[PDB]
């Protein structure tokens, strides 16, 4: 019943930074706990009653707040941080759970290196044709692609995918698929995938023309 | 008069509101305490007993509620329907006082309790105007001892009919009011403050029931016990007697 | 060492119902209270209810009041939970973690998947076309997750993202890049290798210029 | 009269001891087994919670129970105040009065403070007020009553029994507005039963002012106008109560 | 197999305290309520008190406010009981018990003696005088207990009682019967053999005739 | 401080016969235990919650009561069953126990074999004389023992000591030891000791004269 946020719920710090996440409650609660998760693995508990920690937990986490407000900060980022916060409270049954804060690592701005491909052959035999762009290696996440053909844009039959921040570059990369039947790919000839991203005020764009 | 009457109606409609004001005021801000402090035990409980759900707590509260809701008593002789505690539950009735820290749970028990009231309240008034008339007589006639040697320093026989008042309710008021709450602050290890309000909510027949003296007999204090029901006696009497001519001053003017 | 270890990934229709377990040691299981959490792809995590393995005694979360029934067996210090009536938003990641007040203790988790799909290998399709250059695995229409995807049998291990599935229509979607020098391609071959365990398939696909 | 103030305490005391008896019988039994009641909860959680001691398990129930005695709900973990302003009225209400039901008590001193000169002022303030409009409901009831009477001497009943008759309805018809008119609202308004409810009038009309029944108290209803509203008719019912008692002690002198 | 193990008897001197303790095993300790309860030999049994492991909460029997400390070890689930300013009172046997309603698993006990006596090696004095025939051993001015008696090292078993000791002015009497054929002795000889651990002390005595 | 009282303290049965120990309350109590004890060894849970068998226990013990009277009864003596059992309650605390009822094997009547031993020339050189009389294998247990010097009586320096019952032959047996010193001891000349058991109305009597 009780309601927590977490806002914002990404949120980027560089190595050395102090990070701070918060969480508030939709009415009162006596302690807060938070769990660290990391991709892949099981929460773990990372500070309980507010301001206890856990075991494991290093002594640059550390918590506080009471009534409605409750926050976790780390004193001085490290890599090994970057992670999902979650808070939880169970002052009132049933308890319940922020709905986490993912804390990724800064790094330089990168731009998308971007490619675009033409549906196989092999796709084009069995009727369907998918074109697919690859944008890989960019940072900072947040990166908007658009899809023309023959000039002429199209958000329908497309579908994208991100990788987690790599654990080695800190990039991020997409890819992005548009799928159309065989008839529909062969009525036009100039197919364009368009990255707008924010390392230029100018799209980065790859096209390809059927023949 | 009506119209005066009506201008009563008013001014009381107004000492009411102002109080509300001032109990909102004051008490408002700590509605909630006992929650929170509830809240705090179960936390605390958890905390301590792993094999323990909140919600298995709940239910243990809930339990434990409604058995002191029938009356019982958290145990580490506590009989509230006793003899002894059942003649002074009667004494709340007739008294008026009700204090009711000792609910009945039965419908005999408050169809009883109707017709006790109905017949007991009067003829209880019957003999506290008795003792009220004897109580006022004994003092009168101890401060007319102590007017004789007034009269003689020629102090005019008007205001030492008034010292005489002045003395009648302040050696009442040392006797029925002062005494007892010095006497209940040691005996129920309540602050001044705390007594003071108990007597007094106690002589004005009010009987919220947050404090309550004399219901169980104190072990290694006999006298105690009686005493405090000779004293609700006597000190309703007295009280009695000052609320009759402080109405009798106010309703002539 | 406390430990509480969940059984495996299960895959069941929609309407079935499911039975999952988590046998804890390292300390005795009476002694505390067991919980179980949902977390649905990467989102907020859901308590689900409770059981007290001592008692008996359970509560649960009114939007899982009929689906979940939480059970134990001292004996053999396990606790399971059954699912009901199962639908596609069942489909998570579900948890046994232990707390009366904090969970303190987690399972690594256990993956259900529902769903009507039937095992279907992936069709793979090569993605062909500066120094570096990017070339693409189109791995689709396959069910169950997962597959592994490698390049010239895992020689070809840096430069290469492997992108999330995503579902279309029931069945399961990914792309695969590698980034290599212009040197190597088209003058080495480029082959990526698609296995997909479920239907003991195992792809190689040479990606050979566009002609 | 010495005699008769001694053989009175005597009689009263017999009415008490009496009482006593009654209430005992009556409601011991369901006392003693809320008690056993109790224990039988205490037992039955430590055979489920083995890491909790009985001695624990009791400072446990102590603590609940003191804060439920300070009025913490058991169902809830903590919208509607017991302090807002009609409540704070009434509450005020319950003191000049002196009825003092106390289903909410004060927490801070200044509370405790303020209440005692609230009331030490209040209560011959609203005792004033009472005897007005005591005299002026048996007036305006009297009036009404003297149309209704020029009908009897006309059919020849004897003026004497004319007199009884018209006191009989005189009566009847304030008791009809004033116990049994409330009790059939508050029966559907609360639901409490008749029985409930006539106990908590005349609780109420006496002064008495137990506690455990208290009309609008429920927290979960919408209902602002209505418990001040309810004063309206405590304020007419305890003046008629008052007045007919008062002209009945005067017929008897 | 829940079991609580507790430590070996001890002896001390009046005036001394005294710790022993109760390790568990077969279930967890911080899971259930300790308690301790002391036999005064072979007669009721009296409850000390209980602490809770997990909190450390305890309650003692009026009796013993003063007399006992209950504390615990979680880290090694080993409980303890402390005895002060020791009497002769305090000789008994006291057991670790556990259970919050019932007392529902016990330690073997151990045996608690006060007294201000040395290491004493018995004396052994042989006692000699139909178709049976009875023959003793009287073991007398030992301390502590145990002594332990057999016969023809240990070859006579059938016939024999011990009887339990009892204090003579500071040490510990007994005597040990054994009956055999009248044909067998003094045809056959007959020995006894003590042993006092206490003191390294074995001892063998023949019983001769009168 | 509630008080449970079982008596009688002592009885005895015969394998077959059916025996019933009581334990009455001062106060109500809503639940009784029973604890079996053996000499040499710990109590053990026996009954508990008033009729509930602990894991051991045989089935011809059962157990009942309530409010302020409870009971513990053997359906058909065996002869192991022989022990001391002890009521206890934790309706209030603090808990208590009965002060225990012992419970022997009843078996037909046993005269005492009656052995007297003169000192040994080896504690006399010592100084110290000590008479012993062995009373072996009698029941049942009541008997009494006389110490005569020159025929008249002497009852000082005299220590006895009983045997449990025996567990083969359900016997009893004591030791009296009268000690003197050897000044006493050679004083006198004759030395008798006398047995008074229910088997016979005239004493046993062992003499020896020191010649
Ligand atoms: C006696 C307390 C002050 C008010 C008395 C009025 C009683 C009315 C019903 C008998
Ligand atoms: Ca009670
Ligand atoms: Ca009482
Ligand atoms: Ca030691
Ligand atoms: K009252
Ligand atoms: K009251
Ligand atoms: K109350
Ligand atoms: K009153
Ligand atoms: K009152």
């Amino acid at each position: 019943q009780i309601v927590l946020t977490q806002s914002p719920a990404i949120m980027s710090a560089s190595p050395g930074e102090k990070v701070t996440m918060t969480c508030s409650a939709s009415s009162s609660v006596s302690y807060m706990h938070w769990y660290q998760q990391k991709s892949g693995t099981s929460p773990k508990r990372w500070i309980y009653d507010t301001s206890k920690l856990a075991s494991g937990v290093p002594a640059r986490f550390s918590g506080s707040g009471s009534g409605t407000s409750y926050s976790l900060t780390i004193s001085s980022m490290e890599a090994e941080d970057a992670a999902t916060y979650y808070c939880q409270q169970w002052s009132n049954s049933p308890p319940t759970f922020g709905a986490g804060a993912k804390l990724e690592l800064k790094r330089a701005d990168a731009a998308p290196t971007v490619s675009i491909f033409p549906p196989s052959s092999e796709q084009l035999t069995s009727g369907g044709a998918s074109v697919v762009c690859f944008l890989n290696n960019f940072y900072p996440k947040d990166i908007n692609v658009k899809w023309k053909i023959d000039g002429s844009e199209r958000q329908n039959g497309v579908l994208n995918s991100w990788t987690d921040q790599d654990s080695k570059d800190s990039t991020y990369s997409m890819s992005s698929t548009l799928t159309l039947t065989k008839d529909e790919y062969e009525r036009h000839n100039s197919y364009t995938c368009e990255a707008t991203h924010k390392t230029s005020t100018s799209p980065i764009v790859k096209s390809f023309n059927r023949n | 008069r009506s119209t005066t009457l009506l201008a009563l109606l008013a001014l009381v409609l107004l000492y009411l509101v102002s109080g509300a004001l001032v109990f909102r005021a004051l008490e408002q801000p700590h509605e909630q305490q006992a929650q929170r402090e509830l809240g705090e035990v179960r936390e605390k409980f958890l905390r301590a007993h792993p094999c323990v759900s909140d919600q298995e707590l709940g239910l243990l509260i809930k339990e434990v509620a409604d058995a002191l809701g029938g009356g019982a008593d958290p145990e580490t002789s506590h009989s509230a329907w006793d003899l002894g505690s059942a003649f002074f539950f009667s004494g709340t009735i007739i008294t008026t006082i009700g204090y009711g820290n000792v609910a009945l749970r039965t419908d005999a028990g408050r169809l009883f309790c109707i017709f006790y009231a109905l017949v007991g309240i009067p003829l209880f008034g019957i003999l506290l105007a008795g003792v009220g008339d004897r109580l006022g007589s004994s003092l009168r006639h101890g401060i007319g001892h102590i007017e004789a040697i007034f009269l003689k320093w020629h102090v005019p026989p008007e205001l030492v009919r008034v010292l005489s008042a002045m003395l009648f309710l302040l050696i009442g008021c040392l006797l029925f009011v002062l005494t007892p709450t010095f006497v209940f602050c040691y005996m129920e290890d309540w602050s001044k403050l705390e007594a003071i309000y108990f007597v007094i909510v106690t002589l004005t027949t009010v009987g919220f029931g947050d404090y309550v003296a004399g219901a169980d007999p104190r072990q290694d204090s006999p006298a105690y016990q009686p005493l405090v029901w000779f004293w609700i006696l006597l000190g309703l009497a007295y009280f009695a007697s000052v609320l009759t001519t402080i109405g009798n001053w106010l309703r002539v003017v | 060492e406390v430990q509480l270890q969940q059984s495996g990934p299960e895959l069941v229709k929609p309407g079935a119902s499911m039975k999952t377990s988590c046998k804890v040691s390292g300390y005795s299981f009476t002694g505390y209270i067991m919980n179980w959490v949902k977390q649905r792809h990467g989102k907020n995590l859901e308590w689900i209810g409770l059981i007290n393995p001592n008692t008996g005694y359970t509560t649960y979360n009114q939007k899982f009041k009929g689906k979940a029934t939480l059970t134990v067996d001292k004996s053999s210090s396990t606790a399971y939970m059954e699912l009901l009536s199962l639908t596609s938003e069942d489909s998570a990641i579900y948890y046994c973690t232990r707390g009366n007040y904090v969970f303190d203790y987690w399972g690594q988790g256990t993956t259900l998947t529902v769903s009507s799909a039937k095992t279907t290998p992936p069709s793979v399709y090569p993605l062909a076309p500066n120094s570096m250059v990017t070339l693409g695995c189109l791995v689709k229409g396959y069910f169950p997750e997962p597959v592994t995807v490698t390049w010239n049998s895992g020689s070809l291990s840096s430069g290469v993202h492997t992108f999330p599935a995503v579902l279309q229509s029931d069945l399961y979607t990914l792309s695969s890049s590698v980034t290599v020098p212009s040197s190597s391609w088209p003058s080495e071959t480029v082959t990526c290798n698609v296995a997909h365990p479920a239907s003991s398939t195992k792809v190689d696909k040479k990606i050979v210029p566009r002609d």
